[PDB]
Order: C-alpha cells, then structure tokens, then sequence
C-alpha cells in the first residue's frame, strides 16, 4: 500500500534521526560506555539496535498490510515456504549489512568507499540498505550487500567442510 | 615532556648524573668528558592515557584535501565558518568520537569536546 | 583474501567468484578495468628536480620540517616544500599526455607524502574529471554535450575517440591507491544543487568537493554479472 | 583521599635509574590491586 | 539460426514472415511493434518469435 | 549471588569489583622519574602539602 | 541548436563507454601486456647479460608466424590451421651477435597471442577474418599450443618495494616488524627482504630494534647499521628516524637503541661487527669489512641503488621505516591492511612470459660460455627456449 510505504519510510526516517543524535551525542563526548565496553563499541551497539529495530518495524508493517489472498502470505501461513524476514526484505527494507559481526568497515582510509567523505559513521556510509528489493538497491548498497553475501558464501563452505569432518 | 640533550662537541646523547655533593642534576656524555647542568629535574615520563597525536596532520594545505568533511561551525578566533573536521587521528580502540575542526582562514584548531581538558592539541 | 574488500570497487566484480575452495580467490575484472604495462620513471624523476624537489643528500629535517616526502616506485628521492604546485603541474601534465596516463600520483596531504608509481600490474579504471569550475557557478564535469556529439558522430561514421577524451583531460585513469585521495560522485547530477513513491531512496550530495564522477555504476560488474537483468533487485548470493 | 590530586611518590632504599624504570614496570603490570587473576572484564546482567 | 517455422507455443506459422518484417522496417520505416502487428502477429508469443530472432545464418553464409 | 542479596544492584557491583582483575596500570594516568634530592622538601610545588605531613 | 558547453546527463555515459569499448575492446588487459612484452621487454632481457667472458647480443626481430614442417619445409601459419593440425602458433626470434677477443641468428620460438600486433589477425578486416575461417567475433588474447587454445590467468601478488608494518601475536618476543620486499624492473628479479623488528612486548625492559640483513646470521642493532653507513653521532642517527624534535615519545623509544649500539662508535667497527656475522673465523678484517660493505651496497635495499656513492639514500629510507614501525607501536597508526587492492599487482602474459624467457635466456647464455670454456681453439641450442616456452 501507498500508505504502508509512507509509514515504512518514516519508520526508517525516525531511525536515522535516533542515529543522528547518538552521533552528536558521541561527538560532544557526552555518551557513556558501560563497563568494559568502549565508547565506540557502545556507539555501534546502539546504532545497530536502532537500525535493526527499524528494519523490523518496517517489516512488520508490510506483513500486516498484506491481505489474506497475498500469495507470499498464503505460503507463509501454510508453512510451506518463506518467513517474515523474506516479506520484510522484499517489500519494506533489506537492512544493515555486516562483515564479521560489524558494520561495513573503513577499508579505504577512514572511509568505506571513495564516494563518501572521511569520518562518516552514518547509516548509509556503513552499510544500511534502506531499500527493499522491489524498489532496488543503490550502487553503494549494492556493493555492501555483496560484501555481506560473500561472507556467507565463504562461511558456508567452511561449515560444510568442518561439519563433515565432525560427523565422521 | 622530556627534552632530550646532545654533546656540544660529539652530538651523542647525554645521560643523567647526580652531583653527589651539591645535590644537583648534570647531563654527561659517554663519549667526551662533556657535561652540563640540567634544565629540569624531570628525566622520564610515561603517559598511559595520551593525547599526542590527536591532531596529527594539520597541515598548511589541509583544506585542499577533498576527502575531508566540511562544516559551517564558526571559530572561536576568526568568527569564520570555513572548517574541515576529523576525528582523533590516534588509532585507538579506546578513543572518543570527538571532532577536531580546522579553521581554514586563521588555522585555529578547535573541538566539539564538551569535557575539553585540552589548551593545545 | 577471500572477502570482498572495499578496495575492489570498480576494479573486480563483486559478484562473480566460483563456489567452494576457489571462492574469493578467483576474481574477474570489472568491465572497464585495465592493468598497467609499466613505463619508465626517469623523465618523472628528472621532472621533479626541475620543480624544486630537493635531494636526499641535502635534506636536513630539523631545518625543513614542513616538507613533503617524494617517493617514486617505492624509492624516497627527496623532499618538496610546495607539493601543491608540483602536484597541480604533474596532474596537468598527465591530463595532456606528457606523463603517461597509466601513471599513478597520490598526494597524501596530511601524511606529507607524495608517491608516484609507473610500474606494471596495477589495476585501474577510468572516471570523469570534475573541475571548478566554470565561469558558470558550480563544479562541473569537464565533458559536456558538445564532446558527446563528437563521439556519436564518430560512432555513426561506420575522428574523436576514447583517446581524445584522455588527451583533452576529460577522463583520467585512477587506481586503488590514488582512489584514496579523491571524492567521487556516483551520477552526474550530483553535481547540480515531491519524489516518486516507487523510486528507490537515494541520499543526496552533502558534497561540494567532488574531484571526479563515475562514468556509470553498472561498470563495477564483470562480464557475467553484466548479463543479469535487475541484479540490484536480487539478494546477492 | 580528600586531596584533590592522587599521587604516589616512591624511592629506593650507585647507578640508580635502572632499578627505577624496571620497579615502574613491576608497578604497573604485576601488582594486583583487587580481583582475581585471569578475570579481565566482569559485566552485570539481570 | 534461421526464422523458426512456427511460434513454439501456439503453432502459428511465422517462418513465412521474416523477409516481410525486415522489408517493413527498412523499406517503410515502421517501428518493430507496428510492423509486427501488420503481419498479424498479435499474440505475445508469436511477437516474441520474430522480435527476438537472431539470423545467424547471415553470418554463416560468409564462410567459403 | 547469595540467596538473600540476589536483587541488590549495589551488592552485585561489590561483587563485581571483588572479582574483576585490577592493576596499577588500569588507574594510573602517567608515571615520572624526577631528581628530587632532599627527601624533606621538594621541587614539585604541589606535593609540598604531602611532604608537609611527615 | 543544443549548447556545446552544456552539461551531460546520465544517458550520455553510454556514449563515452561505447567509445571506450570501440577502442579497447574486451580483452585489452591481455593484448596490452603481450604487446609490451614483444615490443620492449624482450629486448631489455637481451641487454641485461649481453656480454660474456668475448660475444655480445644487440637487436631482436620477431618473425611473423610460421612452421618447421615434416618435408617441403617452413611456411606462414594461420590460426585456423594450427588449431586443426595440433600446431603451435609461434614466431621465431633472431638476435645480432658479435665475436670480439678478451681472455641474422635464430634463437627460438615465441608462442604468439592472438590479436597481438605480431599476429596476422590484428590487421585483418571482416572479410579477411571470414576468408581465414576465424569468427569476426573472436577476440583473441590467448595462444594456440599443440592445437589447444590456452589462456593465461592473471596472477595476483603483493607489490614489491612497499613498507608494511605488522603487529605480531602474544607468545612472540618481537611485537612489531616492518618489512619490505626489495626488487627490480632493471638488474634481474632478485627479492631481498628487509625486516625491521621491535623486540620486547608492550613494556618489556629495553625494547630494542634490530634488522635482518641477508646472509647475516644475527639480527643487527639498527644504530650499528647507521654507523656502517657512515651516520655516526646519536644525534644525526636519530634525525634520520624522528623528523620532529618535540616528539619526546618517539625519541624516548629510540633510547634503548642508542644503548644497544653504544659499543660501536665508528664505521669500520660497524662494518666489522656485521662482517663477522657473515664470515667464518679465520677470515681476515679487511676481507670481513668488505664483505659487509658489499652486503650493504648490493643486498640491502637494492631497489634504492646497487651502485657506490648511495648511503644517504639508504639511511633515510631505513629511518623512515623505523619511523613507520614506531608510529604503530605508539598507537598512532594502524597496522598495514594486507588486503588493500592497491598494494597488489596482477601478473599477466607479459611479465609471466619474461620470468620464463629471462630464466631461460640465462640457461641459453650459459651454454654459450661452455662453447668457449672447453674451446681449446653458429653452434647454439634453440629449442632450450622454444620448448621451455611451449612446455
Ligand atoms: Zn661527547
Ligand atoms: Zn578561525
Ligand atoms: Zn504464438
């Protein structure tokens, strides 16, 4: 729905504002860590909760809005194929990509790609993919989601091999 | 805050020696028989929490670096609003996320650090 | 080594790698990457000392502390006290051909280093050059419509060519290492200063410092992934 | 404790700045103040 | 390699329409869709047949 | 925690600080060696007070 | 009339990309690299060990492509026939040799890459490609070896001539190392590793720095290496390292280094210290001192210079590396990112074929001084090259 989309897009806009305060807050040195956890580790743990909480609300939003005759929903309800995360990412938002448990890292000096300026910890700069699949990814998103994806292709081959040796 | 001395003749480094009699600090050389009286009584310092290097890189041409973000903050000195800004250039795990701004007219450095203990940088 | 690194942007495809053991170690060049063949550094070396470069045997750090270190293939050849002059003229010379196009030159402004590499094996790609100015107001891409026509006249006659684009300084080849010192626009319209509910969200130019712009983002892909329709609507695996 | 700055000042009891910078090193690292070896962080959770 | 004889899906002959389709474009200047509908290929299955043919034989004939 | 005092946030801190390993190092801002020859007064303006207690 | 100065838009990209691809095609990485081999690397392989102990090689010519026949003999080869015949789309190499006294010419077959300048197909037109039975869409960039089409796959390696710093894990007695892999475009492709090591972990007692030179069997205190290079006084030594007189933290880290070389106060001594660690007992002082000089002048940072007057240049570059090691130890700079693609180099046909034909030209030139060390008094093995390539 057009109305669902606007609600999804605000859902997402609010999370980016939460992020923006937590940012300004750490930027002024006002933020506290708590107990053996670094300031920057605190900051990241908080922005990633924010961004995940957004992805999720956005996706609950889309689920609700689809009707019983929605055939994706009809599969999920039966149990035969698909789950919430799939609705969500197709229809509402794909969300934060990650490599080794963390937001996309600065592999250029102080930046994730040359299209950004230095010291950028914002959602977009570190791998939040705001768009759904339907809508399409931007180029930067596209590349961070492939980073993501590659890590599971790798992790998958390592799993399969580790698992088989265990099993024997 | 140690400052380092060398032999006026040899240019090798100088080492501390107590003038047992008169209770004073000398630096001697181990190569010449040169000596000189010590300028301070501090011979050694170890900072466990340091700030040396937060500001490394502020250079005449900082502003021609197209990668740096810019803002419209005003400076304490020039009242100008042409800055570039960065984070701490120490590369610590345990660093703050505070910002360092460089006035591009008057070259004054200042921070967004509301608990500023810092005079210099 | 197996992971997709940020630095492979534009140079290797982010999608094409085999499954299994070779995952991540076999790669494929992006459709527009190229690889340097190597070129001799001696005229650049000679040039630099024509332009002020002071030799190492003269260098006295305590007396010239603000000095930029100049490196060429890996070798410290000396020190320069206005690298900005030197850098504007190096670039001008490579945008005209006098320095070969496949040479790489990086000034690191805060690190007070200027490094140049004329060796083979470096992989690179082209981008549009963005220049203030104009006269007309903002920063603008150096190519303009009249260039494009000359291009399309040539296509249709089947003489203004890719090289004519290098020679006139409209396009320049950039490798990973020089990529670190630039700021690139993703689409030409990030340069100019009620949206469609069905378009994707894009996060605007909060940038007035661009130095270059992508030719097209779909050029990050390699041969194989260039045949998938709408890959930007697919889960990455 | 009242004192505003916390300062420890130590001296030994003939070449004497080596003992000092090793002594310093013992200070800093092999002196258990509180706690139990091997346990690096501890976190409360409810 | 050469126009297929019929629409794979509906059986309509379509192998007697290639010369005409190509005449209709280069000689009478119609856009591909108007041209197809003039040959009476009106279901999307037949349209796909002509529109996406690729006459490889034209290359194959260049060898000796 | 001990059966009584298991929902005292403040008896769990105490517990935390009795266990968590702590060295001089974790509390120490900087160390210095000075030549300060005369152990009954001092070259350091600030510790006049400290010395003044012996 | 549409303004010639008007700014472009997104669609107009495709015009510039088409132009790239009319020029370059899709496989220029292959072509450009073979072309440069042919045109420049080849000849440069010849002018390194040109001369022996006299006999000296000058110019190369590269044939178009041809075959040694079964009977009726030597013949232009097009690629369609080499495929079909299990042939090897090769050309031959002729040098220009000279005898002179002190006490044309075939040398081989080079497999040639399709659509290189040397291959017939690069000048051909579309009709010419059909007569030749080659598809006008084929793009080249591969070789035909015994009838089979063979491609070389680019190989990725690290660059040489780059300083890298690394921390090292926990049980190790060194905590950081800085490393370069010194190398050559001119000389050979001889690869010395310098390492610069900081000993003792974070607050050990006297953390020191020492470096690993080639053939020298002990790590050498860095100030001893500065003295063997002629930079004597602590003061001048530390100014090649710490280019900022108020960084009292770096300089306090180089004090243990000053102690560690305190015993050696002049260059002769310093060389000797080093020479002894590279020679057997019994070797005389002068010969030791010269051993150390030759190691430093030739096998220590040889990407700098391998010739005599070049000691200020090496010193500074050693200094720089130790500055880089310390800046990491001091937690001012991060350990170097071994994954940054810019520090990688990918090796294609040219370079791959020059590692080979250099190696092999140095066999071939060693079979020449055995027509000549057993000559008690134009007699050359061609095939060693031909078949080393093909093999
Ligand atoms: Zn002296
Ligand atoms: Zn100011
Ligand atoms: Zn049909």
């Amino acid at each position: 729905d057009g109305p669902t989309m606007r609600e999804i897009t605000e859902t997402i806009a609010e999370a980016k504002k939460k992020v923006l305060d937590v940012t300004k807050e750490a930027q002024a040195n006002l933020l506290t860590a708590k107990h053996g956890m670094t300031l920057r580790e605190s900051f990241e743990d908080n922005v990633v909760r924010f961004l995940n909480e957004a992805r999720d609300k956005a996706g609950r939003l889309a689920e609700v809005n689809l009707k019983d005759l929605n055939n994706v929903k009809q599969m999920v309800m039966a149990g035969s194929k698909g789950s919430f995360i799939n609705i969500a990412q197709m229809s509402a938002c794909v969300g934060q990509q990650s490599v080794e448990g963390k937001r996309i890292a600065f592999g250029f000096v102080d930046r994730t790609l040359p299209h950004f300026s230095k010291d950028d910890y914002s959602p977009e700069s570190k791998g939040f993919v705001e768009n759904s699949y339907l809508r399409g990814l931007t180029p930067q998103e596209f590349f961070f989601h492939a980073m993501g994806g590659r890590e599971g292709l790798i992790d998958t081959a390592v799993k399969t091999a580790e698992t088989g040796y265990i099993q024997r | 805050m140690t400052t380092f001395r060398f032999c006026r003749d040899c240019n090798n480094m100088l080492y501390p020696r107590e003038d047992k009699e008169n209770n004073r600090l000398l630096f001697e050389c181990r190569t010449c028989s040169y000596v000189e009286e010590a300028g301070s009584p501090l011979v050694y310092r170890h900072e466990l929490i340091t700030n040396i290097g937060e500001t490394a890189g502020v250079v005449q041409d900082i502003g021609s670096d197209p990668t740096l973000p810019r803002s419209d903050r005003e400076c304490p000195k020039c009242h100008s609003r042409e800055n570039v800004f960065f984070q701490s250039q120490q590369r610590r795990k345990d660093t703050s996320m505070v910002l360092f701004f460089v006035c591009l007219s008057c070259s004054h450095i200042f921070t967004s650090d509301q608990k500023n203990k810092r005079t210099q940088f | 080594p197996r992971q997709l690194h940020n630095t492979h942007w534009g140079l290797v495809c982010p999608a094409e790698t085999p499954e299994g053991q070779a995952c991540g170690l076999v790669k494929n060049l992006s459709l527009m990457s190229c690889i340097s063949v190597g070129t001799d550094p001696m005229p650049i070396i000679t040039f630099l000392s024509e332009w002020g470069m002071e030799p190492l045997e003269d260098y006295v750090p305590h007396q010239s502390p603000d000095a930029t270190r100049v490196f060429v293939n890996g070798v410290w050849h000396g020190v320069h006290r206005n690298p900005a002059r030197l850098m504007e003229t190096l670039r001008t010379l490579r945008r005209k051909g006098d320095i070969n196009p496949e040479v790489s030159m990086i000034r690191d402004i805060r690190e007070k280093e200027l490094k140049i590499f004329t060796d083979a094996g470096r992989v690179y790609r082209p981008l549009f050059i963005v220049e203030d100015d104009e006269s007309l107001g903002h920063k603008e891409l150096k190519v303009r419509k009249g260039h494009i026509a000359k291009l399309m006249a040539t296509e249709y006659q089947d003489e203004y060519t890719w090289s004519s684009l290098l020679n006139e300084g409209l396009v320049e080849y950039i490798d990973a290492e020089e990529e670190e010192s630039i700021l690139i626009a993703m689409q030409p319209e990030d340069l100019e200063p009620d949206v469609d509910p069905a378009k994707r969200i894009r996060v605007s130019h909060h940038a007035t410092t661009f130095t270059h712009c992508e030719i097209h983002p779909s050029m990050i892909l390699g041969v194989a992934a260039s045949i998938i329709p709408f890959p930007d609507h697919n889960q990455s695996p | 404790d009242n004192d505003e700055k916390l300062i420890i000042r130590c001296r030994v009891v003939a070449e004497e700045d080596h003992m000092l910078k090793k002594i310093e090193n013992t200070m800093l690292e092999n002196i258990t103040l509180r706690g139990v070896e091997n346990i690096e962080r501890v976190v409360m959770m409810k | 390699m050469i126009v297929p004889v019929r629409c794979f899906s509906c059986g309509k002959v379509v192998g007697d329409k290639w010369e005409s389709y190509l005449n209709l474009l280069q000689e009478d200047e119609l856009d591909e869709g108007t041209a197809l509908s003039r040959l009476g290929l009106k279901r999307y299955c037949c349209r796909r047949m002509i529109l996406t043919h690729v006459d490889l034989i034209e290359k194959f004939l260049r060898y000796n | 925690l001990e059966p009584g005092h298991a929902a005292d946030q403040e008896q769990a801190k105490l517990i935390r600080s009795a266990i968590e390993h702590t060295t001089l190092k974790s509390v120490t801002i900087a160390s210095e060696i000075y030549y300060d020859p005369d152990p009954r007064s001092t070259v350091i303006p600030e510790d006049e007070e400290i010395i003044q207690l012996h | 009339f549409e303004d010639e100065s008007a700014p472009i838009t997104a669609e107009d990209s495709w015009a510039v990309i088409s132009a790239f691809f009319r020029e370059k095609g899709l496989v220029s990485q292959q072509l450009d690299s073979f072309n440069q081999f042919v045109d420049y690397t080849l000849q440069d392989i010849i002018c390194e060990d040109s001369t022996l102990i006299e006999i000296s090689f000058g110019k190369i010519y590269v044939t178009k492509p041809m075959v040694n026949e079964s009977d009726g003999v030597t013949h232009a080869l097009y690629p369609q026939e080499a495929r079909l015949r299990n042939l090897t789309y090769s050309s031959g190499l002729f040098v220009d040799v000279k005898k002179r006294t002190y006490e044309k010419v075939f040398i081989g077959r080079l497999p040639i890459m399709l659509r290189s300048k040397n291959c017939y197909l690069s000048e051909a037109t579309e009709s010419d490609l059909y007569k030749l039975k080659e598809c006008p869409f084929d793009m080249g960039g591969y070789f035909i070896i015994n009838g089979s089409e063979k491609v070389l796959i680019a190989q990725e390696r690290s660059a040489g001539n780059i300083v890298q710093v690394f921390k090292k894990a926990a049980p190790s007695p060194i905590s950081h190392v800085a490393e370069i892999r010194s190398a050559l475009e001119k000389g050979s492709r001889f690869i010395s590793t310098l390492q610069v090591k900081l000993y003792g972990r974070e607050g050990s007692s006297a953390r020191t720095i020492k470096a690993t030179l080639p053939y020298i069997k002990q790590d050498i205190p860095i100030v001893i290496i500065f003295r063997a290079l002629g930079i004597i006084p602590d003061g001048e030594i530390l100014e090649h390292i710490c280019y900022d007189v108020n960084d009292w933290q770096m300089l306090e880290m180089l004090k243990p280094c000053v102690e560690d070389g305190f015993v050696i106060q002049d260059r002769e001594t310093a060389l000797d210290f080093i020479g002894r660690r590279g020679t057997a007992l019994g070797i005389k002082k002068e010969k030791r001192i010269q051993y150390a000089k030759d190691i430093l002048q030739k096998e220590f940072l040889p990407h700098i210079t391998q010739l005599e007057g070049f000691e200020s240049r090496k010193a500074f570059f050693l200094g720089y590396m130790i500055n880089r090691l310390l800046l990491c130890a001091l937690d001012r700079k991060d350990q170097d990112d071994r994954d940054h693609f810019g520090k990688k180099r990918l090796d294609l046909a040219g370079p791959l074929l020059a590692q080979l034909f250099k190696t092999l030209f140095k066999k071939l030139t060693k079979d020449i001084f055995r027509y000549m060390q057993r000559t008690v008094e134009l007699a050359i093995n061609a095939k060693t090259i031909t078949s080393g390539l093909k093999y």
